[PDB]
RNA sequence: GAAAUUGUUGAAAGGGAAGGGCAUUUGAUCAGACA
RNA sequence: GGAAUACUGCCAGCUGGGACUGAGGACUGCGACGUAAGUCAAGGAUGCUGGCAUAAUGGUUAUAUGCCGCCCGUCUUGAAA
RNA sequence: AAAUAUGUAAGAAGUCCUUGUUACUUAAUUGAACGUGGACAUUUGAAUGAAGAGCUUUUAGUGGGCCAUUUUUGGUAAGCAGAACUGGCGAUGCGGGAUGAACCGAACGUAGAGUUAAGGUGCCGGAAUACACGCUCAUCAGACACCACAAAAGGUGUUAG
RNA sequence: GCCCUGAAAAUGGAUGGCGCUCAAGCGUGUUACCUAUACUCUACCGUCAGGGUUGAUAUGAUGCCCUGACGAGUAGGCAGG
RNA sequence: GAGAACAGAAAUCUCCAGUAGAACAAAAGGGUAAAAGCCCCCUUGAUUUUGAUUUUCAGUGUGAAUACAAACCAUGAAAGU
RNA sequence: GGUUGCGGCCAUAUCUACCAGAAAGCACCGUUUCCCGUCCGAUCAACUGUAGUUAAGCUGGUAAGAGCCUGACCGAGUAGUGUAGUGGGUGACCAUACGCGAAACUCAGGUGCUGCAAUCU
């Protein structure tokens, strides 16, 4: 026998292909595996990941987050890449040029960046273009801007919002939550 | 009918299975629990810093 | 514990600042193994002086080979023993050919004459008892008495077969 | 029932060693202390406030706070399968500078030195630190020092 | 970095078996286990 | 027109239960492969 | 005085008997021997000869024989109980 | 005043220089905190290891426990009652202790060859009716841990002191 | 020290049985020998892991090829059937 | 301990010695000597605000406690408390 | 070196008995108008530095002194202890193996070191 010092067969714990069942993400990710085992380059391999990221992990990533990261030193002209989809921002007044590269592009957020002349490229199509990502800007949105992270942690003092329906007052807002009313959290 | 009290058995070992975690560590620990009247002060004396490091790239 | 060698077994005290070339202490040891011997000194060493084997050093291990290892000798041989109830010191005088036979067979008589293991036994000296007539113990005076001869008698021979056609004879 | 109160069972812990009671010496109050400071604890039974628990006696933590009569010290306490962290506020007759890290620090202001004092000659360093070697080998002489040749003794009584 | 380059030796019991009856005894009181010095060198290679 | 359970015929085994595992002898029975 | 021997150890010294295994399926590597051409025991068995072509080998089955084998389900610290 | 246990430290989140910010603080641009600018790389600061490290969510079963060595309380005691640390059984077969939950050995995919462990080798029963030195003769001998009990006290039986 | 007295209970009975007395008993030494689901080597199954390979013009890209380690299991979880 | 009318074992007066052998409400254990004990002087901080922290811990609550911040005061020559 | 004021470590500074102390300084010491405190100008307050004294304080030295401090293969590798065994023993308990290791004892040595400021044959 063997005193073993870590858990036996276990499984490595990451996605591998995507769960999602759809032959177009499918193809993609052929696109990719091949591009990663065969080009050295980092963003490949990131890039395949990303398609196998389930919903939550791929917030969407919106056209004013966009424009606001062409904003950085030097990087106006590069060309954002989302592996995720592209929402619409009504708040921000002036879009930039660009090319953004993305699995889906709302209707509305297609239309801002077209409108503004910038281009809306599909990954594959990103791909010829820059097979090692040369130029390229990779912009992931917000994962803990999810509702459900709110209620993470409840606990006395930490602070975090209940897993509650109906809300007003007389909803948990008496003892536990007011020094006036047995104690507080 | 009296059963068992207590017993500390084959607590540490459940105890290991999944850590003694260690501390963990942070650069920048929070101020938290430190004297007011400090840090009042040491809240405006890095506001005028930072102010004087804008001014370093007018 | 064995067949026994003996060894010299020479040891001291490591050195210091203050005090380099500290004193040098001999044991003769009977041992299997150079191993056992070494241990063997240590554990009277630190029942003697103030050492022990972490703050001091081996300084030489060689086996003392037998003079006249073909010669008969009578030995007689101190030992101090543990019983079950209380500890005790003896002497023995035993015949053989070499100090290492006669300490085998020492190590076998305490053992079965007194349920001594070896553990619980310290020899003391082994000396070979020179001139005769101071040879004490009566079952070794016995085998010095001049034109000594005697019998064997009811000789058995061991069978090779299982079965025999004779019927034996414990002539001889 | 049991008893389980703040102080109890510290007997002779909160003790105050042998002909050693009654006024603290000075030396303790003058003595400075900033944050970032390594302190001991240990509990000064004569002196009842700002006392730490008897948990946190014997133990090292390091000062996050500077007040008037006291520090803040906090100290890693491991309940469960975990530490949390717990903050002391402790009056400066319970703490003391820690030496813990004196070796550290006379270590390292030290490799500086014979650092640059072999860079600017010409490299050729060693300045981590080794674990006890094995002895060498050597010669040891019988002049003035012939071998003196023990044995066991026998067994007697005196009593 | 010479010696964690080696995996583990996997050695097969002694062929002339270990000398002695009981093994978790010292090598110093006829058993097995200890510093055996030199004498290891007869084992692994039984071992081997 | 199953099963429990029964009659008959055939084969076999049985010194205070029977049934079971690994293995092979002996009997019966059988597949495949040769070309 | 000069040897021998035991004991312990070493040899990339030679060599006999016996058992189990023969995964892999063009080539590709590291070598070895040769003046060479070639050869080889060097990244996993081939060569030669015979017997049967069948219940011979094998499967199944029943019985016999050696060793072994408590009644499952459960609740229990603990069940063949 | 031990041993065993036990806190902390063994650097890049480090060390040194220069001299900004403030309403705190000093007699005091004194200090305190946070900085800007500058100097020194893997013998960058002990060992050994690392089938990697870190983090998040959600959910089962469980919440009668029992045992062994050691420490240990109550009890004359218990196959009794109760704690400490570890290792076990429970949840686990396999080899050994004839037998047996917990001892000893050793932890299990299907198999071949080899070697062993604990324990054995007269016959049952695989394996020396092996070698060697003593001892012991029982008109209820003795015969291997846990374990399946015996004591004070005696012997001019015998052995060595 | 071994042995003997001290030494009394209920069905007939247990160094496991037979039986053993220069032992097949007690103490101690030395060898050899027997054999576990363990150790070494090999094949095969599976699990985990790391590499390789979309180039058409034939057959699985959840595939194909190489390599290494690992395999006890109640309550219980999940997976593939 | 040594001394002083009534005065005695014990009244009140003095001096020497005195590491705490006392006292600090109370159980006990810590602690304390120009004090933490005894005598006196002045007092209400046993007050107002809302957080942090330690013990028990789920790192909930409650009890009790600790160090600060913002007030207003007490005392003291003052540092302070 | 002395001494004083303020000290730091808080007996190698303490305790018991005796002796010695130049110079300065400390001290004891004189007084009761004034602030101030008492049963009592003893303490405490003030005034003189004048009238007096090293007696005491203080400092130092002596002592097979008490105590205290330090050291040592002095005791002791003792007691105790972590680890090991199908070790001994009816038990109680005890050896052994790889380690860690005291306390009393005994013997020697020692008896304040020192910071800032002022002063002094
Ligand atoms: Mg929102
Ligand atoms: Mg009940
Ligand atoms: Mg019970
Ligand atoms: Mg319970
Ligand atoms: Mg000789
Ligand atoms: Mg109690
Ligand atoms: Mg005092
Ligand atoms: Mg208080
Ligand atoms: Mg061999
Ligand atoms: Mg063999
Ligand atoms: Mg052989
Ligand atoms: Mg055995
Ligand atoms: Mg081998
Ligand atoms: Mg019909
Ligand atoms: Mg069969
Ligand atoms: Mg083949
Ligand atoms: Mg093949
Ligand atoms: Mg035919
Ligand atoms: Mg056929
Ligand atoms: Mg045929
Ligand atoms: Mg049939
Ligand atoms: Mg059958
Ligand atoms: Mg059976
Ligand atoms: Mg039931
Ligand atoms: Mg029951
Ligand atoms: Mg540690
Ligand atoms: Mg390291
Ligand atoms: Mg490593
Ligand atoms: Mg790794
Ligand atoms: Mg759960
Ligand atoms: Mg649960
Ligand atoms: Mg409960
Ligand atoms: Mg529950
Ligand atoms: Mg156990
Ligand atoms: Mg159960
Ligand atoms: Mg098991
Ligand atoms: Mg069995
Ligand atoms: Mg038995
Ligand atoms: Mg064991
Ligand atoms: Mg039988
Ligand atoms: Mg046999
Ligand atoms: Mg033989
Ligand atoms: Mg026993
Ligand atoms: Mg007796
Ligand atoms: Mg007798
Ligand atoms: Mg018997
Ligand atoms: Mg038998
Ligand atoms: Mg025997
Ligand atoms: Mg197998
Ligand atoms: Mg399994
Ligand atoms: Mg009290
Ligand atoms: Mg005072
Ligand atoms: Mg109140
Ligand atoms: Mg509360
Ligand atoms: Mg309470
Ligand atoms: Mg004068
Ligand atoms: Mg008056
Ligand atoms: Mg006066
Ligand atoms: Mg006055
Ligand atoms: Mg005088
Ligand atoms: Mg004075
Ligand atoms: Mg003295
Ligand atoms: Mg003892
Ligand atoms: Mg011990
Ligand atoms: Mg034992
Ligand atoms: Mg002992």
């Amino acid at each position: 026998g063997i005193d073993h010092t870590s858990k036996q067969h276990k499984r490595s714990g990451h996605r591998t292909a995507p769960k999602s069942d759809n032959v177009y993400l499918k193809l993609l990710v052929k696109l990719y595996t091949f591009l990663a085992r065969r080009t050295d380059a980092p963003f490949n391999k990131v890039v395949l990941k990303a398609l196998f990221l389930s919903k939550i992990n791929r917030p969407p990533v919106s056209v004013s987050r966009i424009a606001r990261a062409l904003k950085q030193e030097g990087a106006a002209n590069k060309t954002v890449v989302v592996v995720g989809t592209v929402t619409d921002d009504a708040r921000i007044f002036e879009f930039p040029k660009t090319t953004v590269a993305a699995l889906r592009f709302t209707a509305g957020a297609r239309a801002k960046i077209v409108k503004a002349g910038g281009e809306c490229i599909t990954l594959d199509q990103l791909a010829v273009r820059a097979p090692k990502g040369q130029n390229t800007l990779i912009l992931r949105g917000p994962r803990n801007s999810r509702e459900a992270v709110r209620h993470f942690g409840m606990g006395p003092h930490k602070g975090k919002a209940p897993r509650i329906l109906s809300t007003g007052r007389k909803f948990e807002r008496a003892r536990g939550r007011r020094r006036s009313k047995g104690f507080k959290v | 009918a009296k059963s068992k009290n207590h017993t500390a058995h084959n607590q540490t070992r459940k105890a290991h299975r999944n850590g003694i975690k260690k501390p963990k560590t942070y650069k920048y620990p929070s101020l938290k629990g430190v004297d007011p009247k400090f840090r009042r002060n040491h809240k405006h004396a890095l506001h005028g810093t930072a102010k004087a490091l804008a001014a370093a790239k007018k | 514990m064995a067949h026994f060698k003996e060894y010299q077994v020479i040891g001291r005290r490591l050195p210091t600042e203050s005090v380099p070339e500290p004193k040098l202490f001999r044991m003769r040891i009977f041992a299997s193994n150079e191993v056992i011997a070494k241990s063997r000194y240590w554990y009277f060493l630190q029942k003697l002086h103030k050492v022990k084997k972490a703050s001091g050093e081996i300084v030489s291990i060689n086996q003392i080979n037998e003079a006249h290892p073909t010669k008969v000798k009578n030995f007689g041989v101190w030992v101090r023993y543990d019983s079950r109830s209380g500890t005790h010191n003896m002497y023995k005088e035993i015949r053989d050919v070499s100090r290492v036979a006669a300490v085998e067979t020492l190590y076998q008589d305490m053992a079965a004459r007194h349920r001594a293991r070896f553990r619980s036994i310290h020899i003391l000296k082994v000396a070979e008892i020179e001139k005769t007539a101071d040879v004490k113990r009566q079952y070794v005076k016995q085998f010095l008495t001049k034109d000594l001869k005697f019998p064997l008698p009811h000789r058995v021979q061991k069978s090779t077969k299982t079965f025999s056609y004779k019927r034996p004879s414990t002539f001889y | 029932g049991k008893s389980h109160g703040y102080r109890s069972r510290t007997r002779y812990m909160f003790q105050r060693d042998f002909r050693k009671h009654g006024a603290v010496h000075l030396s303790t109050y003058l003595k400075v202390y900033k944050v970032g400071d390594i302190v001991d604890i240990k509990a000064n039974g004569s002196i009842q406030k700002g006392m730490p628990h008897k948990f946190y006696q014997g133990k090292t933590g390091v000062v996050y706070n500077v007040t008037k009569s006291s520090v803040g010290v906090i100290i890693n306490k491991m309940v469960g399968n975990r530490y949390l962290e717990k903050r002391l506020n402790l009056r400066v007759e319970h703490i003391k500078h820690s030496k813990c890290r004196q070796e550290f620090l006379e270590r390292v202001k030290a490799n500086a030195a014979k650092r640059a004092e072999a860079k600017a000659q010409g490299v050729a360093v060693q300045l981590k630190r080794q674990p006890a070697q094995p002895r060498e080998s050597r010669i040891v002489s019988t002049e003035g020092n012939v071998p003196q040749t023990l044995a066991p003794v026998p067994y007697e009584t005196f009593i | 970095q010479a010696n964690n380059f080696l995996w583990p030796f996997k050695l097969s019991n002694p062929s002339g078996g270990w000398g002695v009856p009981r093994k978790f005894k010292h090598f110093i009181q006829g058993g097995s286990f200890g510093n055996r010095e030199e004498f290891i060198n007869k084992l692994v290679k039984s071992m081997n």
